[PDB]
């Protein structure tokens, strides 16, 4: 339906999920209520 | 650390001097962890020092 269901659990990421249905957390680009400095970095990673 | 009963030595039938064979082994096994959590009580005593 489109949301955004998070795992929860702190896992090294491995590329052999690259075919997988899982991301990588740091691109996901939803604010967070008292970790906004994080993302805020991780908006400098957007294509130009 | 933790305290480990010896279930090795009492099914063995060694020789203890005590009712519950308890030793301390120093640091817990900590497979499967990307923060290390005996590293990470180091960080909060260098913080504290």
């Amino acid at each position: 339906a489109g949301e955004f269901e998070f795992s929860g659990r702190n896992e090294k990421w491995d590329q052999s999920l690259y075919l997988s249905e899982h991301f990588p957390a740091l691109f996901s680009d939803v604010p967070l209520a008292g970790a906004n400095t994080i993302i805020a970095i991780m908006r400098l990673f957007t294509p130009q | 650390g933790f305290l480990r009963t010896d279930d090795l030595a009492i099914a063995a039938n060694f020789p203890r001097a005590s009712r519950n064979p308890q030793t301390y082994i120093p640091y817990t096994n900590q497979r499967g962890t990307v923060t290390n959590e005996f590293a990470s009580r180091f960080r909060t005593i260098v913080a504290t020092l």
